[PDB]
């Protein structure tokens, strides 16, 4: 059973065949959960402002005995709120506060602390607070900022191989990314070299900086390589094998295995060799010493008697060194193995390409590299290094890459230090030798395993890390210098800098921009979007082909669909429906768990890597009603090879089938009939649609559209009401029930709508309220409906009739035909808002005053202007209309008995002032909404300024003066009903309060005494009522602050209705659009049978080459549902009984097969239905799944109820000659959407304008009736059809030839049409330019 | 169309020639780049005659 | 440098505004030519300053219309497309005021100018001296440009409802009303028009009047009773003299009225053709209006035995995975083959759908079993070509084959459906790759096409005609074109457009066949052809000895022209162009 | 285009207008079309003078 009161009004129908399990989440919790843990209070410093300061907030000096601490931050209360901040243009922003201590210690006293300054905090800056929506106000505007997909930290083994290899062999490298620092690579080169790269800077050998980590060479080899006994005794050569650790290679000769022969001499090595030899006891066996030439002896072995340098480390043994070596040195020498077919050095052969074999000297080759000049001196070089990589306040990547270290070289332990370590880095050569070698498998970049997401929380903690550690030094530096002071903390503390840096972070910065207001679904899509572009990632959309493609691991993390087509495609994404974040940055995806063919309720969220081991079951998959499958065989998933499996093997399950969609392309029906491309554009061009004036309901829905406009927090809704007691179409009251009513409050909620509010696409927000008068109201329903909302349904767009047809050529590719009905019923049409301000900016000569005397001005134009210049609320424009008069103070004079006459004649202008009053631009009409002044403090002219304060004031005092009314009703209720009984009727306190009866109550002077007390609370009530209002007052007209330059701003609003017409950019919502062609006549259009005419007339021959069955299932559709609005009014407009109108709305609510389970006449009153119908009268509401919708049988199962044909094809009439068309029709309702690609804005034409200096060309596009911009492959053509003379006019007589513009214009009015080319002045700029540098450059004769 | 000029009485090179790939200087003094760069900042003291 | 006279117009079909005609808006009017209405104005003696023109022009007064309408009636102007790559993204036309805010644009030149109708900005440009008014109507109107510039072939090519409608109205179901009428040819529409029959009506006789240039420069009288259709009959009269009557009497296909205007173009000339197409275009508006040529669930059939063909395939697969996991077949042989049995699979699928949807409907009538091709709307325009292909097609009846394509490989299991049975998740979720690529391909190919016609205009630029003979015997040698399985261009159009050296021989001795300088304009590749020669020498660009430029005794022609080229042409401005200017190529290999 | 400047100034090479883009940029008639009759006529007086 639902309820669902606010939407019991109409109730839209599903074909759901699914059962839905879970709820749709809160859909924008990343937006806001990373702010509201930024700037959350946490016992343990891990994130968010905390761990901002523990960081590097301690500060000590140069041993100066001295040290700051703090206790614990407050964000101070802001100062202004949202709509305040809106009107003025302030950045809303929250105070930051922390308290501070300095501590002061004396000399000759270990930690003996005599002071401390812990008494004031000091303020730093103010954190931008966010707001409901996950917006901010900065700048006045609605800001946000993406969130960011970049490159997660750690050791990522990648191939990087192929063509680009330029030498048919396979690469194996391995670079580490820390979150911060420098980067660490290590390339692999073709001569099976590795090498050492620093941030992508010239190569080193790969084992100097194993040396330089105190390292020597026989640790180095023995612990990269293995070292066999190689015991020679005797001369014998006798050595230890081990078939089962070597093996595979073929025996040359003299081989044996314990006495007898084995392995016979050139014989092939078999498994049962190596068999035979495991299986018995092997000892020491001879050897040919053909093996010894080859072999390198692994350690530095000296002579017993002396201690030569002989047999060095990394030297292969020879003939004539063996027999000296033995008889001096020892019997047994250390020596390698170097199997080439399952091993390889890679290591050996670039030891002696090394120069340097010191620790000294190979310290010196690392800055030698980065600094090329300036040699160390045993104290530079050895700081640096520690400095680069192995120090804490210089590296610290993070806990996560640490994480990402420790799980690519499979570590159990999770917490470690952001500092490296020498076996971290040697074991990152060894794994790369190994994969080199051939031990696993390379990573993914495209993999989701290796990629995270960055939201604004983090980016405010790095960028105020970076603004604190500046600070930190100058405090450090202060702290040093004249220490013996007993000042308060505030030597260096500057809020400036941190300020500036998270201002600017958050102004201007590619992550940040505006929010597109135009849709509330592009609203909610915009805050949910995700970028690779930015700090990280991607530098520029080029450079790349697979890194923007859709893994097998978007599955339900990211939509597939939702991406632009322009340049930057493939890089920006926005995810799942039900995808989170992971806890440190990655992405996560409910499924529910199947335990022994059963499928349990519960939710699991998993990873990339989680899922890729598991079995996940797919979505369309039938259940039995104990969770059990029908079939045997289900179509699962295991490692991104999906094929069937038994129901023993399957382990998760999908929730839904909107899990792979995003919010932006959940809401076409049908998606699975129609084609990618087309699902992409219709998603695309979807957030540029428009809300109209009257919102339309849509007939054909998904139903997450509800959500959408529920979540988008457009709309009003009401929080702890019960019922409203006044309704206005500007203001609503809701009084909450005692239920939800806590002690301490009037009990009251307010709320104020938004009327014709300028949007960022200069649109036009406008709220229309729900309840009419007296409506119980329930908690979480919507009261008033934002732009494109109707009924808290996301409503944008209208449902026109429309018709597949060739009509005389006005559809020939993609025109369409558009009724004069829908242009006359004012449907789509569009208004805008558009802004203008001025400023003041006082001179020298004197300040410039708004007074509307404006010389050399006739009085009509003056005729609209009020006295202090600006225009009546509510007038039109067209044109150049005088705005704002403001005028211009010019420089005193001498006697000049010119003007002095003529001011003895003429006087009170003396052309003291000049014409500089603000006009619309041209080209453009419409009509005022409001208007707006600011004044900076210690101006107080205000010739018509107090009209706004005094309005804003008498809001203000109205709708604060309901709560006080309504306590002193409650306290005057409770005086009355305390006096019954005693005496004293109601008649005297109804006539008048009279003190409450002189507060008489007696009964031994305690009812006396409550009166007493109940007038005390009553003045309490009265000064607290005086105290608020006077707050406000002041905060009303307490004044602003401007720029220096500026003395006042004053801004007006302009408001403009647009309409259809042709050339306007119609779209739909499959993947067509439209450009409008012709409004055709009522008269001349098809009309069915019954007269209707058709509203749009659509080209069918789209149909096969798009893929878009979809639009005609949405029209057979929508003739369902309007046919069965038709036969309700005609049901109504009858004025017929109740009980059978409401038997056939259940008959058509239960149509279809098993979905949903709702009846009327068991839960809907008999005036409930009433007006359920009268909702539902224009057309049935209906909702479809994403990939679980109707079937055909089930439409033409609809079809035939609301008497219509199965088919669709209708029989029409021509309304120009009136001749039936053959071939039946199939004609249907579409839901159109209109876009702001409005040719209203395109036209731009000039004949003669303003040029520039430069060049002296014109301005170009549309910046004060500019010009467009010829190409060269243009003329490329016109040299093809090779009009030299029009090139040369095209080159003359438009161009920057300042002496033939003039002429060609004379020529014209007296019609000679005769050109002479002259020079083009861009020529001259070229030369002059030229001659600016060292080279001559002429033109001979 | 009117230009100015400055005495800039102090020697100075143009960075147009003997910096892209040929070297009009260097293949005028059969010098190599290095010496060339290395010298005009005072740092070389290249000896003339 | 920016342009003055120009900017920013919306595009919008022209049923009307014939071709030498175009759609300027009012308001975007009056400006452009302001200088010629102040001038019309003090000539006329209606403002005797100019102040007193500039107030009138900027109050909008009738006379200040009815001058504009005087002045523009007699000039021409010139439209471009904002991205253009070859010679016909930019032509002129004569304006015509219509009331809107949007340029309206002819129909058949949206393929040269290669627009879609939206959202889209076309510039405009007015030249003022009446030599440039000069050379945009010689040159550059699109009733001269009729052919290519970059092959011979007609850029004009009619498609969509135009060929869809004739098209339909050149058939007959069985018989439609009134079978064995007999009339003489404008009667049929007489009768189409009121009642009596219908365009469907087959077996009628006519007699046909046809005019024939049989003799040397004049056409003679020729009548005919062959039997005809009604719509081939209504559309004789208005094909022109010349034309015979049987390339009006067929299917009439896109490449049917595609060799009947390049016949109209060849043998009549060029304004005979140019009103020929327009006039046709205005049928095919008319009769697709007329026609209906609806769209339905139902119009499409799903063949039956699709799922009989699923059914065995699956079977198939079934005994693939029973015989891999017996262990005799290894996994590369196991992919091979069930990509082998689902092509099968595939193509078995296909056939079944061509079948249900071919000529295959049965018609009441004496023998109750006629089977004529259909009249389903998808078969309709796939047959037409007005749009889309039966490739196309498959993907919305059928199956849409493997479609599968991570990075290089194929996926084992393809998908199964169509878009009106509906689509799973997995399936959709997997199909977005090959679109995606190719979204990726064109985004990132486009510039490196223009990057590459940049190169080609800069390095071929210097060339240009300047002398009329090399007198050079020195040749290319042009042979057919003999490779792989069969000859994939014969010697028929590599020595169209180009002129034969004195090496042309005939196959007998002491034989010749043309003299040395001799062009083949349209008869001597039927003499060639004839005598079945293979080599044949022709003087190239570079075989031409002139140190510069090239002359025009070796380039032919190549243009929409009748004519040799002729001097000061630029060749090289004509060529480096063509060659880029399909930028349609494939990346990523 | 800094390159071929360098290269021409030591060269010391003249230019005679001969290329399209040459007489684009100076902006006269381009010997081609329609001002190719023009062109010829002024190579032609240009031989007397």
């Amino acid at each position: 059973m639902v309820y669902s009161y606010t939407e019991k009004k109409r109730i839209r129908k599903d074909f759901g065949k699914r059962p839905q399990v879970l709820d749709v989440p809160y859909l924008l919790s990343i937006q806001l959960d990373s702010f509201q843990k930024f700037i959350e209070q946490d016992p343990e410093g891990q994130y968010g402002l905390e761990a901002a300061f523990r960081s590097v907030f301690p500060i000590q000096s140069y041993s100066g005995n001295s040290e700051l601490q703090y206790v614990s931050y407050r964000l101070g209360e802001p100062v202004f709120d949202v709509q305040e901040c809106q009107i003025r243009g302030v950045t809303y922003s929250a105070p930051l506060r922390v308290k501070l201590r300095l501590v002061i210690y004396e000399r000759e006293a270990p930690e003996g602390t005599v002071k401390d300054i812990k008494e004031q905090e000091v303020y730093m800056g103010e954190i931008p607070l966010m707001t409901d929506n996950g917006t901010f106000v900065i700048n006045g505007t609605e800001r946000v900022i993406v969130s960011q997909l970049h490159r997660s930290p750690g050791v990522f083994f990648d191939s990087d191989k192929g063509k680009t290899h330029s030498s048919g062999k396979v690469l194996y490298n391995a670079r580490i990314i820390p979150y911060r620092g420098s980067w660490l690579d290590f390339e692999f080169d073709p001569k099976d070299n590795l090498f050492v790269r620093i941030d992508r800077r010239r190569k080193l050998p790969a084992t100097i900086i194993l040396r330089a980590l105190n390292y020597t060479t026989e640790q180095i080899l023995d612990l990269f390589f293995e070292k066999v006994i190689f015991e020679i005794r005797d001369n014998k050569l006798q050595m230890e094998l081990v078939p089962e650790r070597l093996r595979g290679e073929t025996a040359s000769f003299d081989i044996e295995a314990n006495g007898k022969v084995y392995v016979e001499k050139g014989r092939r090595i078999t498994a049962r060799h190596i068999r035979q030899l495991e299986k018995d006891d092997v000892k020491l066996i001879e050897v040919p010493v053909e093996y010894i030439a080859g072999k390198v002896v692994a350690k530095d072995y000296i002579d017993e008697s002396t201690g030569e340098l002989i047999c060095a480390a990394n030297m292969e043994l020879s003939l004539d060194l063996l027999a000296k070596l033995s008889q001096s040195g020892h019997k047994r020498i250390e020596t390698l193995f170097t199997n080439d077919l399952d091993h390889g050095p890679y290591i050996s052969e670039t030891l002696r390409v090394d120069p340097t074999n010191d620790r000294l000297s190979a310290l010196v080759e690392i800055y030698r590299m980065m600094r090329p000049g300036e040699p160390p001196t045993r104290e530079a070089a050895e700081s640096l290094f520690e400095n680069l990589f192995f120090s804490e306040d210089r590296y610290d990547l993070s806990a996560v890459g640490r994480m990402k270290f420790n799980r690519s070289l499979l570590r159990e332990e999770i917490e470690g230090s952001g500092i490296l370590s020498k076996d971290d880095i040697i074991d990152v050569m060894k794994k790369l030798i190994d994969i080199r070698n051939g031990k696993g498998e390379v990573d993914d970049i495209d993999h989701l395993g290796n990629r995270r997401i960055r939201s604004v929380g983090e980016m405010a903690e790095n960028q105020f890390r970076v603004g604190l550690v500046r600070v930190e030094r100058a405090v450090k530096e202060r702290l040093s210098l004249g220490d013996l002071d007993t000042l308060m903390p505030q030597d260096m503390i500057n809020a400036k800098p941190i300020s500036a840096a998270v201002k600017e972070f958050f102004g201007s910065s590619q992550l940040s921009q505006f929010m597109d207001q135009n849709n509330p679904l592009s609203e909610i899509t915009h805050k949910r979007r995700i970028s690779a572009l930015g700090p990280g990632g991607l530098t520029r959309e080029r450079a790349g082909f697979e890194v923007r493609d859709v893994h097998p691991t978007h599955y339900g993390r990211v939509c597939p669909i939702e991406t632009p087509e322009g340049p930057n495609i493939g890089l920006i994404n926005s995810l799942s429906v039900y995808a989170q974040t992971n806890e440190y940055g990655f992405l996560e995806t409910p499924y529910r768990k199947v335990t022994d063919g059963v499928v349990t309720d519960e939710i699991h969220y998993l990873s990339a890597i989680e899922e890729g081991n598991y079995v996940i079951a797919q979505a369309n998959s039938n259940l039995d009603e104990e969770g059990h499958f029908v079939e045997d065989l289900v179509t699962c998933r295991s490692k991104g090879e999906s094929s069937l499996f038994s129901r023993d093997q399957v382990d998760y399950m999908d929730v839904s089938t909107q899990q792979v969609v995003s919010v932006g392309a959940s809401l076409i029906p049908f998606l699975e009939h129609d084609d990618a491309n087309r699902a992409l554009m219709g998603a695309n061009m979807q957030r540029q649609a428009v809300p109209t004036l009257r919102a339309d309901k849509p007939l054909v829905g998904t139903g997450m559209e509800r959500a959408v406009a529920v979540d988008s927090g457009v709309t009003a809704v009401a929080k702890r009401g019960g019922v409203v007691q006044y309704v206005d179409a500007s203001r609503i009251v809701i009084k909450v029930n005692e239920d939800e009513m806590y002690p301490g409050e009037a009990g009251i909620d307010i709320y104020n709508l938004t009327k014709y509010t300028r949007s960022n696409q200069n649109t036009c927000i406008n709220q229309m309220p729900c309840v009419s008068l007296g409506e119980p109201v329930e908690r979480g329903d919507v009261l008033a409906d934002g732009p494109s909302t109707d009924l808290g349904e996301l409503a944008l767009g209208q449902n026109m009739r429309v018709a597949f047809m060739p009509w005389n050529g006005y559809n020939f590719e993609d025109s369409i035909l558009v009724s004069e009905r829908v242009v006359q019923e004012d449907r789509f049409t569009t208004i805008h808002i558009q802004e203008l301000a001025c400023v003041s900016r006082d001179t020298k000569l004197g300040p410039e005053e708004i007074t509307a005397d404006i010389p050399n001005v006739g009085e009509a134009a003056l005729s609209k202007l009020d006295e202090s210049g600006i225009v009546y609320i509510g007038a039109e424009v067209t044109g150049g209309d005088i705005l704002v008069g403001k005028v211009t103070p010019k420089g005193e004079t001498q006697l000049t008995p010119e003007e002095k006459l003529l001011r003895a004649i003429f006087g009170e202008k003396a052309s003291d002032v000049k014409d500089s009053s603000l006009r619309v631009p041209n080209g453009v009409s419409g009509t005022v909404i409001d208007v707006q002044v600011f004044t900076r403090d210690g101006v107080e002219k205000d010739k018509r300024a107090l009209e706004i304060e005094e309005m804003q004031l008498k809001q203000a005092k109205k709708d604060l003066s309901e709560e006080l009314q309504i306590l002193e009703a409650g306290l005057f209720s409770r005086i009355r009903a305390v006096l019954v009984a005693g005496g004293v009727e109601a008649e005297k306190l109804d006539k008048l309060p009279r003190d409450r009866w002189l507060e008489l109550g007696l009964t031994d002077e305690e009812k006396q005494n409550q009166l007493e007390q109940l007038a005390e609370q009553y003045d309490e009530l009265k000064h607290e009522f005086e105290k608020k209002l006077e707050a406000k007052r002041r905060k009303i007209t307490q004044g602003d602050d401007l720029a220096p330059g500026v003395l006042k701003i004053v801004k007006v609003y302009l408001a403009v209705k647009r309409r259809i017409q042709p050339g306007d950019k119609m779209a739909g919502r499959h993947g067509n659009k439209g450009v409008i062609s012709k409004i055709n006549p009522i008269e001349d259009m098809p009309y069915d049978e019954n007269g209707t005419p058709v509203d749009i007339v659509l080209n069918p021959l789209g149909v096969p080459s798009r893929m878009n069955i979809g639009q005609i299932l949405e029209t057979h559709l929508g003739m369902a549902a309007k046919g069965i609005g038709d036969k309700i009014n005609a049901m109504l407009k009858q004025q017929q009984e109740v009980a059978k109108l409401r038997e056939f709305i259940q008959r058509a609510y239960d149509l279809g097969a098993d979905v949903r389970q709702k009846v009327d006449l068991s839960t809907f009153s008999d005036e409930e239905v009433m007006r359920l119908a009268e909702n539902l009268r224009k057309g049935m509401p209906i909702a479809t799944p994403v990939f679980d919708g109707a079937k055909e049988a089930e439409i033409k199962e609809l079809l035939k109820l609301g008497d219509l044909p199965t088919s669709g094809q209708i029989r029409l009439y021509d309304g120009r000659t009136g001749e039936q068309f053959e071939r039946p029709v199939t004609v249907g309702y579409m839901y159109m959407l209109k876009l702001n690609h409005l040719v209203d804005d395109k036209m731009h034409a000039r004949s003669t304008g303003s040029y520039s200096l430069v060049t002296q060309q014109p301005l170009g596009g549309k910046a004060q009736f500019g010009g467009q911009r010829f190409g060269e492959m243009e003329v490329w053509a016109l040299e093809a059809y090779g009009a030299a003379y029009t090139l040369q006019e095209m080159l003359t007589v438009k161009s920057d030839d300042v002496n033939g513009r003039t002429k060609m214009y004379k020529n014209i009015v007296d019609g000679n049409h005769q050109m002479e080319p002259g020079m083009p002045e861009s020529f001259n700029v070229l030369l002059k330019e030229i001659r600016s540098l060292g080279i001559n450059i002429e033109l001979e004769d | 169309e009117r230009m100015g000029h400055i005495e800039l009485a102090s020697p100075t090179a143009h960075i147009w020639f003997l910096k892209s790939l040929p070297s009009r200087i260097g293949l005028l003094l059969d010098m190599p780049l290095r010496d060339i760069e290395r010298v005009l900042y005072f740092e070389s003291y290249v000896v003339i005659e | 440098k920016r342009v003055d006279y120009s900017g920013r117009s919306v595009i919008t079909v022209g049923p009307y505004l014939r071709l030498h005609q175009c759609g300027l808006p009012k308001k975007m009017a009056l400006e452009l030519f302001k200088p010629f209405i102040y001038g019309k104005l003090e000539l006329r003696g209606l403002a005797t300053t100019i102040k007193a023109a500039k107030k009138m022009v900027e109050r909008e007064e009738a006379v200040v219309w009815d001058i504009l309408d005087e002045v523009i009636r007699e000039h021409p102007v010139l439209l471009n497309r904002a991205p253009t790559l070859h010679r016909l993204g930019i032509q002129a036309f004569e304006p015509v005021l219509i009331e809107g805010k949007a340029i309206q644009l002819h129909p058949l030149v949206c393929a040269a100018y290669n627009a879609d109708f939206d959202g889209d900005q076309m510039a405009v440009h007015v030249p003022l001296t009446l030599e440039a008014q000069l050379e945009a109507r010689a040159l550059m109107m699109s009733t001269n440009n009729i052919l290519s510039p970059a092959n011979g072939e007609p850029i004009i090519v009619p498609s969509q409802d135009v060929v869809l409608g004739l098209y339909y109205m050149t058939r007959d179901c069985v018989n439609a009303k009134g079978e064995g009428m007999v009339l003489t040819g404008p009667k049929e529409a007489e009768r189409l028009y009121r009642s009596g029959l219908a365009s469907l009506h087959a077996r009628v006789k006519v007699r046909i009047t046809e005019y024939e240039k049989d003799a040397n420069g004049e056409l003679v009288a020729k009548t005919s009773l062959k039997d005809t259709t009604v719509g081939r009959a209504i559309l004789w009269m208005i094909v022109p003299k010349g034309l015979p009557y049987s390339i009006v009497n067929q299917a009439l296909g896109k490449k049917a009225i595609s060799k009947m205007l390049n016949t109209c173009y060849r043998i009549l000339g060029l304004k005979p053709t140019v009103i020929f197409a327009d006039q046709i275009m205005y049928t095919g508006f008319a009769y697709a209006a007329r026609s209906g040529a609806s769209v339905g669930i139902d119009d499409m059939v799903i063949p039956e035995k699709k799922h009989e063909i699923i059914s065995e395939a699956e079977a198939e697969v079934a005994e693939i995975q029973e015989q891999f996991q017996s262990g005799l077949v290894t996994a590369g042989e196991r992919y091979n083959k069930v990509i082998d049995i689902w092509a099968a699979a595939n193509d078995r699928v296909s056939k079944a759908m061509m079948d249900n949807l071919q000529t295959e409907t049965v018609i009441n009538r004496d023998g109750q079993e006629e089977k004529q091709v259909s009249f389903n709307s998808i078969y309709m325009m796939a047959d037409s070509g007005a749009r889309g292909s039966a490739a196309q097609i498959r993907q919305l009846a059928g199956m849409r084959g493997l479609m599968a394509k991570p990075d290089g490989s194929i996926i084992e299991t393809p998908i199964t459906a169509n878009f009106r049975e509906g689509l799973n998740v997995l399936q959709y979720f997997i199909s977005t790759h090959g679109a995606r690529k190719g979204l990726a391909d064109t985004a990132l190919k486009t510039a490196n096409s223009g990057y590459l016609t940049r190169r080609l205009v800069d390095v071929a630029q210097d060339l240009v005609v300047t002398e009329d003979d090399c007198g050079t015997h020195e040749g290319i040698m042009m042979t057919p074109v003999i490779e792989g399985g069969d000859v994939k261009e014969p010697l028929r159009d590599r020595v169209l457009g180009r002129v034969t050296a004195e090496d042309v021989l005939k196959p007998g001795t002491a034989d010749i066949l043309v003299p040395r300088n001799t062009l083949l304009h349209e008869q001597w590749c039927d003499l060639l052809e004839e005598n079945s020669v293979d080599a044949v020498k022709v003087r190239s660009v570079v075989s031409c000895d002139t140190d510069f430029g090239v002359c025009a005794h070796c380039y032919g022609r190549d243009l929409a022209r009748g004519h040799i080229i002729n001097k000061g042409e630029a060749i090289g401005v004509i060529a480096a162009q063509s060659i880029g200017e399909p930028g349609t190529q494939l990346t990523m290999r | 285009t800094t390159r071929v400047l360098t290269e021409a100034a030591v060269a010391g090479k003249r230019d005679e207008l001969r290329g399209l883009k040459e007489n684009v940029i100076v902006g006269r008639l381009i010997p081609a079309g329609t001002g190719y009759a023009y062109h010829q006529d002024r190579m032609r007086r240009r031989a007397a003078g």
